[PDB]
């Protein structure tokens, strides 16, 4: 009952057998806007099918001397599907995620991932190791694209900040033993009821290992990572040309 | 009194009581605030919530 | 007409958030109550399952044998007031006779808080911030003797012409606001609303203010949010002629009628800039510290 | 006029003081506030969740930070013997700096309340095994032997399907409030000890690990308090930011 | 007497501080008022009439300053040309400071609302023609071509007996208010862009002129606010005022 | 040519939303337009120099001398005011002294 | 308070609220105005008003 | 503001004054009292003995 | 012009006149003159007993 699950919602659907309950991140359900917090007033498109269901990113690799990923949302779907043409098009968007995670493996293998959801999680580089030489962090690593990015310092999570309070956040674990997947859902974060899409982040997803993948010669070695996604109450507003960046 | 609702918790759902002079009440004091909680919000998100007796899996 | 049903049993144009929660008063900790041993199977509040993401639910009184308690031990003093309603250093501002700094008598000082790090990581566990404030200004040499002059402050608001000199048309003051005030006096202090434009200070934006193709020599430009940034803060010493005595001046924020958003982690590395979260690679001291043995203390 | 008499405590500064203090943006109304998921009325809602624990706190070099997260579990003769101990003070240095916690515990002096920390098992599915976790009092010194540990407060736990535990710290002190705990005087407001054993063994078949790990998970309970508010010891600053 | 305690914020004078103050000239009973046309409670209702908008401030020289006033439209092929563009941002510097309302957003910083510019044509009764005009908000570049700028809020116009149209700038944005913008990372406050452009061609029979002119008109609708206020940029001062 | 504003709206020209707008219209007023202080005159009380050195000095009310001040009044013709002026006195150096 | 009506607003149609200890009521606060318009005044002062569908030259 | 006259005894320290003091820690609520064995409330309970 | 800093225990004790402890961002402080009277404070039951 609490194991089984499945997750219909578009043209798509999503099964899975040894899972765990579904976590609502900080406590409530997505939303569209009311008419008293918005302050725009041209009238929004609301699609609902062909914006709000699961896209498939990429299948990383976990081998025993991995680090860690993160990938910003929703910067992974700007080139992807009816919903990056509309985000191309307008300049103010608003949405919910879903937030479905893979790693399957047999019962003798063991590990644990760390599956958080973190709000404006900058980046911060390395002040050139010395400390005084101020240095700032690429394009191709604050919108790194579908294809992630991968950590360097994940103690510090790249930003001062340890991974032992994590957990605080919206989290879940891939015990191999235990489970095989990690389901997370997520309102609209921010101060401002629409934001752009393109330039701003609004959070960003961490994997990371903290117990190492480890089995015995003669077992399958490679042990893919999976992420997929689905949009959900997404709005937009201001129409125009297509911009790309 | 008299005054305006320029402070920043205009719009709360909790009741303060405050001592003011000034027709804007950001100046007034801090005060009291209202007792409450929701750890639920932080430790418990689920949505399909278990019995502490009865194990969660089954 | 809205005459298909697909358009009915929409779920489109819902304005509320469903909230599984709901908070509660507690204005004492919990009060213990009483159990006595059990022996039966099925219920066992020590077997969780953390993968799920939740904290534990067991107690004192399903795991062993407690007593009443009737607990009266307020939590008033945890709230955010009690905690964040305590002034701290945010800025300091020199006015010397001979320098390089500032020394014709004149000093712009750009509004940030992000300065020192006892008030900076009380900010930097929450994320978005609505606070009012009170402002607290302490003059004095760098001997600390009082001293009889007179001192103008002006605050600058955006848009507006910073001044560039002591004896400028920008301190008529007749709509910016200002101070006058002595040595000799107690210090100022003033109280400022919420100024932004948005709905909450962010002390954390993860993106670029503009659009454009993103360069490498514009990349000092990420993380500038212009909703944080509420202007600037002049002072000088007023007259034609410059001044007897150095001066320094020191500024402290009280901050009031507060709401908070979005627990994050905290620092453990050491600041190093502004604005900015970076931190020394080859010095990542850990988050505490250490020993020799696991099996020892 | 009326007359009045300036008492004492005048021209004074006190930071802590809630008064009031004149404006300078006379009728200025703010921007109003839409819902923002995850307000947080007082820090108690922060310290009843778990943040990981840094039992295994030996190393120090920059590439082995992670390994201080879990500390692991081998396979033993059975003679019954240690693997791990720790220290159930938050705010001393320790494992309990890893903590949102521990740091929300260094701007405030006393506590009270039970605490709670809770262990979870990263090996293979097809392992087995039973562990003795134990809580020593104060007073007494640090166990030597299972046999000694096991007359405190203690929790025995079956690898299985719930991959954790939960062992619980009551609240056992003689004062109703403890201010924080180092060498010295102030050891009289120690906390204890905890100390963990093995039980039976750690077994396991051909094909899987010979080495397991297990990590760890402290927060609190319902009847947590704080009070006292001051300013921590970590000051992350050298010089100037700038 | 009475204890008091004179804390901070003690022998200062704020200029903001609405306060009491002391008289001069007691039992002084001043002239009556009789009624004077033109009472004005409020700024808005100054910022809600039209004023005349320089969108031609190319020239300099105090000859040709009245050219500012009034852009051309003559004969063309027919291809869909350019003919004008600015930005709809009226606190900064451009064509809006000729206005009322881009003056009168020098004394408060945030704005807010609805904006609205209507065209006027001065050309002769036998002329014909047909315009587009669009809003391209923010984020987009400027457009290359006709049938780019037409993807944005646009108005097409027939020259007519009905010699205006309105133009009409909606308020779209993140923010519920804006300060004001420039050069930097405050064009995270930018207003869009206005383009016009030709649909199908100024046509004119014999004996008419090959030229028009066409007369803008900036202005504001019933949603415009304003606040923060603050002291302008231009200080009509060099020294002394003697 | 009639002279008058237009009247369209963002209702009768586009496809608009329902948005309650809470914005007030209190800080365009007049009094939180005006009633804030500014330069309106100075008077100099020189030891020896060509203005006023024998220790007096005549000043006639006028505030038309800043123009911070003036070009807000400027925008109309006809006003009726109270008014709270306010002194400060120091020496060139801003020093305070005990005259 | 039994003052005098020396103020120059004595003979406006709004209503104020202030705080004041001479008898002079020149010496009061500014207080808070009453918050009202009339662009109809300086926007459409015609004789003959028109409609917004309606074109206005007919 | 409100006329006031500064009187004598005017920024003085008297010991006995029983009057108003700031706070340093506000919204503390100190420890509860448990029944200790010996209250006395007064002197004249001694000087009876 | 003087500074005092209540430093409660745990709190780091300033070894310099220069020093980072000084912020008092939490700790309560009181600055004050030689000019000005006395300074004057109130105290709660600050003990775990
Ligand atoms: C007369 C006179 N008036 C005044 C007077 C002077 C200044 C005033 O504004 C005080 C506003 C405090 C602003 C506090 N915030 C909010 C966000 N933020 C930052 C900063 C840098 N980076 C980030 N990421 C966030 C920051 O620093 C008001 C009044 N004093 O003199
Ligand atoms: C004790 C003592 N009492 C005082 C004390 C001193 C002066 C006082 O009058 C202040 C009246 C302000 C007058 C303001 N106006 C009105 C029109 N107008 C001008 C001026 C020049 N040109 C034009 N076109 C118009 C002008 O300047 C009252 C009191 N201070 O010390």
């Amino acid at each position: 009952s609490d194991r089984v699950a499945q997750l219909t919602i578009g043209n798509s659907t999503i099964t899975t057998q040894e899972a765990a309950n579904i976590i609502v991140g900080y406590g409530e359900w997505p939303s569209y806007c009311s008419d008293s917090d918005a302050t725009a007033v041209d009238k929004p498109t609301r699609p609902d099918v062909s914006v709000n269901r699961f896209y498939t990113l990429d299948t990383k690799l976990w081998e025993k001397s991995s680090k860690g990923w993160y990938w910003k949302f929703p910067d992974v779907l700007t080139e992807t599907g009816v919903f990056g043409q509309n985000a191309q098009f307008h300049y103010l968007y608003r949405s919910g995620f879903c937030i479905h995670v893979q790693c399957n493996a047999s019962k003798f293998h063991q590990g644990a991932l760390l599956v958080a959801v973190l709000p404006e999680y900058v980046i911060g580089t390395v002040a050139g190791g010395t400390g005084t030489e101020d240095t700032h962090p690429p394009y191709k690593q604050t919108q790194p694209g579908a294809d992630g990015f991968e950590l360097q310092h994940p103690y510090v999570l790249d930003a001062g900040i340890p991974i032992s309070q994590l957990t605080v956040c919206p989290h879940q674990w891939i015990n191999l033993r235990t489970n095989n997947c990690a389901t997370i859902i997520v309102p609209y974060i921010n101060a401002l009821p629409f934001d752009s899409a393109l330039n701003h982040c609004n959070f960003g997803l961490l994997v990371v290992p903290i117990s190492p993948l480890d089995y015995d010669q003669g077992a399958t070695p490679v042990i893919p990572i999976t992420i997929t996604l689905a949009p959900m109450c997404s709005e937009f507003a201001g129409l125009r040309q297509a911009v790309t960046q | 009194s008299h005054e305006n609702s320029n402070s920043a918790t205009e719009g709360s759902t909790i009741n303060y009581t405050t001592i003011n002079y000034y027709k804007d009440s950001y100046a007034a004091t801090a005060g009291k605030q209202s007792l409450k909680q929701d750890p639920d919000k932080f430790a418990n998100p689920v949505k399909d919530i278990f019995t502490e007796m009865a194990a969660p899996l089954k | 007409g809205d005459r298909v049903a697909d358009v009915i049993e929409s779920s489109i144009g819902d304005s509320v958030s469903r909230a599984l929660t709901h908070a509660l008063p507690a204005p004492t900790g919990q009060n213990t109550q009483v159990s006595s041993h059990r022996l039966d199977t099925g219920k066992v509040p020590a077997l969780q399952a953390a993968e799920i993401g939740a904290s534990s639910n067991a107690s004192d009184e399903s795991m062993i044998e407690t007593r009443c308690v009737l607990n009266s031990h307020s939590t008033a003093e945890t709230t955010l007031d009690s905690f964040f309603s305590r002034a701290g250093l945010v800025g300091e501002i020199d006015l010397p006779l001979k320098g390089t700094t500032n020394p014709n008598g004149y000093a712009n000082w750009d509004i940030d808080i992000t300065g020192y790090a006892q008030m900076r990581r009380k900010v930097e566990l929450f994320t978005y911030m609505r606070f009012d404030a009170e402002f607290t200004f302490v003059a004095c040499t760098p001997t600390g003797e009082v001293v009889p002059q007179l001192l103008q402050y002006m605050f600058v608001p955006p848009g507006a012409p910073k001044p560039d000199s002591r004896e400028s048309l920008a301190w008529q003051t007749a709509t910016n606001p200002s101070v006058f005030v002595k040595l000799s006096d107690p210090p100022a202090q003033v109280s400022v609303p919420f100024m932004s434009p948005a709905s909450a200070y962010q002390w954390f934006y993860d993106g670029y203010p503009t659009f454009g193709e993103h360069k490498q020599e514009k990349d000092l430009e990420y993380g500038a949010m212009p909703n944080n940034m509420m202007g600037t803060f002049s002072v000088r010493t007023v007259g034609t002629s410059k001044s007897k005595y150095p001066l320094v001046v020191r500024i402290y924020m009280r901050m009031k009628h507060v709401r908070a958003w979005i627990p994050r982690p905290m620092r453990n590395q050491n600041y190093l800039f502004k604005a900015n979260p970076n931190y020394a690679g080859n010095s990542i001291k850990p988050t505490g510290a250490s020993r020799t043995a696991i099996t020892t203390l | 006029g009326f007359p009045t008499e300036l008492k004492p405590g005048t021209n004074q500064f006190l930071t802590t003081d809630d008064g009031v203090s004149a404006p300078i943006l006379p009728n200025f109304h703010p921007t109003p506030c839409i819902h923002i998921p995850g307000e947080v009325r007082n820090l108690l809602e922060l310290c009843q969740v778990e943040t990981i624990l840094e039992v295994n706190n030996v190393p120090t070099n920059a590439t082995s930070l992670m390994e201080r997260l879990r500390f692991p579990v081998s396979a033993q003769a059975g003679k019954g013997e240690l693997c791990a101990v720790f220290r159930a003070d938050p705010g001393r240095n320790g494992p309990w700096q890893s903590t949102l916690l521990g740091q929300l515990c260094g701007y405030y002096t006393q506590w009270s309340g039970s605490l709670e920390v809770t262990f979870m098992f990263t090996g293979s599915f097809m392992a087995t095994g039973k562990m003795l976790i134990a809580y020593t009092p104060p007073g007494g010194p640090l166990p030597k032997d299972r046999a000694t540990a096991m007359l405190g407060t203690h929790v025995i736990w079956d690898f299985g399907l719930q991959s954790s535990v939960t062992l619980v710290i009551p609240w056992i002190s003689n004062t109703h409030y403890r201010a924080h705990a180092r060498d010295g005087v102030f050891d009289y407001y120690t906390t204890g000890l905890v100390s963990i054993w093995y039980q039976t063994n750690y077994v396991v078949p051909i094909g899987a690990p010979n080495t397991a790990y297990i990590i760890a998970l402290a927060a609190a309970q319902k009847n947590f308090t704080m009070k006292l508010c001051k300013d921590a010891s970590d000051i992350l600053q050298t010089g100037t930011i700038q």
